[PDB]
């Protein structure tokens, strides 16, 4: 758990660092935590503490100082396909969105509503796209 | 040549008889001026939409078919006069204009006015309905606004048998640049032409090359596609299915080389065959105003930082005059922003282009 706690606790420092008017979350914010995981460790009569005694422990510090579609899935994968290139082959874009879980019929209409709106154009042997 | 044969089709002065991608607004057009001929009465319509539409083509197909009408006995006959606004030197001289069109009297402005006045005031002999046509309206504007004033409500008086049509750029003119009486006279009578879409597009260019195979439907998509999605003109089309014709002469790649030739920007290459001297600058430049976050930079900062940054990679000291000769060459070009004909060492720099395409040209 120590490296979930980390990164809760990273985030909430970061929060606090960009609000001016937040305490001065140091060390002591995570000792605070540590001992309230083990105070509910202890509470729950274990002797191993658990994640849901750090979900606790956050939740209560969090209200402690509050108290104060397919088509778009398709333009992403053939985006990833525009490293340093203008033209992405069709074969190549085509059996990359299959593998992603989608029909050519959805991968065909996709690529005709992102091409009504002239992002790129097709080459009408079907073979090579040049992206606009 | 077929390549010659498609060059002399696509030339832009080579009008078409008539194509019925706009037989709509001709049809508009041709109700309303058959019915202000047939009764003998005056009216006005004013034409707004973006060059390139065919207004004036549209226009002169339209006058074309009621002389043709009037040859064929079947309409009254009547006089075209036809004036645009940016071929006069003055705006007062358009009164001489129509005058001697008219007439062929000379007289002065203020006279041919008065002239002009009398006669579309007065019951005059019985004349030919007038067809007027004037180009480019909003470049006869005038402080006074009386000559607008006149050229829209003359036509209004019985007497005047005037049909006046007025095209312009601007659909917002008869609001906030035409006052509220006139502005109600061109009110309700407001023809907007919609740019053409990739299907007129593709209509028009298959049109211009019927019975020739020259191009591929492919290059043919693709331009009328990024005209669609640029401008929508049929001009700069032209324009660039003549240069992939010239290029062809030397596909989609002669399209998409016309495309970005006549499109795109030469700061890039023009930045890239920059001296070394000049890049060492414009290196300084971009230092010092990541040190102080303002658009604005004296030119002594500037002059410290480039020495700075000579000394870092071992370039010779540079004199005061070597910069500043440098910096006017480069305001030259229009790449910086300089006033240096009096202030030498007190000059505010302004970068011309924007700094993530400097960073994109310096980076390689
Ligand atoms: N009906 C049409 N179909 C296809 N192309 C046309 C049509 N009418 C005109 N064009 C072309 O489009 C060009 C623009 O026509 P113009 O009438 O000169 O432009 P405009 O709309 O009057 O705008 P400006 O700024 O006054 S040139 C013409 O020179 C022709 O090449
Ligand atoms: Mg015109």
């Amino acid at each position: 758990l120590a490296d979930y706690i980390t990164a809760a606790y990273v985030e909430m420092r970061r929060e606090a660092w960009a609000s001016k008017d937040a305490t001065y979350t140091s060390a002591r914010t995570l000792l605070a935590i540590l001992r309230l995981s083990t105070a509910l460790a202890r509470l729950r009569m274990v002797d191993v503490v658990e994640k849901e005694d750090v979900n606790e422990a956050i939740r209560l510090m969090e209200m402690s100082k509050d108290s104060l579609r397919p088509a778009d899935v398709i333009f992403a994968t053939v985006r990833e396909l525009v490293s340093g290139g203008r033209s992405v082959r069709f074969s190549e874009a085509e059996q990359r969105c299959v593998s992603r879980g989608f029909t050519p019929a959805q991968f065909q209409a996709a690529l005709d509503e992102y091409e009504e709106l002239n992002v790129w154009q097709v080459n009408a042997s079907r073979t090579r796209i040049t992206f606009v | 040549s077929v390549l010659e044969e498609a060059r002399l089709r696509l030339h832009v002065s080579a009008v078409p008889e008539s194509l019925p991608c706009r037989e709509q607004e001709f049809q508009d057009i041709y109700n309303f001026v058959e019915s202000k001929l047939l009764d003998h009465t005056g009216g006005c319509m004013y034409i707004s939409g973006v060059p390139g539409t065919g207004k004036t083509a549209t226009v002169h197909e339209v006058i074309r078919c009621l002389q043709q009408a009037a040859q064929a006995n079947d309409v009254p006959p009547f006089q075209y006069i036809e004036v645009n606004g940016m071929k006069l030197t003055e705006p007062h001289q358009v009164y001489v204009q129509i005058l001697q069109k008219l007439t062929g009297q000379k007289a002065t402005a203020n006279h041919a006015a008065e002239l002009l006045a009398k006669q579309f005031c007065t019951r005059g002999s019985p004349q030919e309905t007038t067809v007027l046509l004037v180009d480019e309206l909003d470049l006869l504007w005038t402080h006074k606004q009386d000559i607008m004033y006149n050229l829209f409500d003359w036509p209004t008086h019985k007497e005047a048998r005037l049909v006046v049509l007025a095209i312009a750029n601007t659909m917002d003119l008869p609001e906030r640049i035409m006052m509220n009486r006139v502005s109600s006279r061109l009110g309700l009578t407001r023809m907007c032409f919609q740019p053409y879409t990739y299907s007129q597009l593709q209509q028009i260019l298959r049109s211009r090359l019927k019975h020739l195979k020259a191009f591929e439907d492919d290059a043919i998509q693709l331009v009328a596609r990024k005209v669609a999605a640029l401008s929508g003109d049929a001009r700069r089309c032209l324009d660039i299915c003549r240069r992939a014709t010239e290029i062809c002469e030397f596909t989609i790649a002669h399209s998409m080389e016309a495309v970005d030739e006549m499109f795109s920007s030469s700061y890039i290459t023009a930045i890239k065959n920059s001296s070394v001297l000049e890049q060492s600058f414009l290196r300084a430049i971009l230092a010092e105003f990541r040190r102080s976050g303002l658009e604005e930079a004296t030119f002594q900062q500037i002059y410290s930082q480039h020495v700075a940054l000579c000394r870092m990679e071992g370039l010779p000291y540079p004199t005061m005059s070597e910069t500043m000769a440098v910096c006017s060459h480069l305001g030259s070009c229009r790449l910086l922003l300089v006033e240096p004909s009096r202030n030498d060492l007190l000059l505010r720099v302004r970068l011309n282009v924007s700094q993530d395409d400097v960073l994109y040209a310096l980076k390689d």
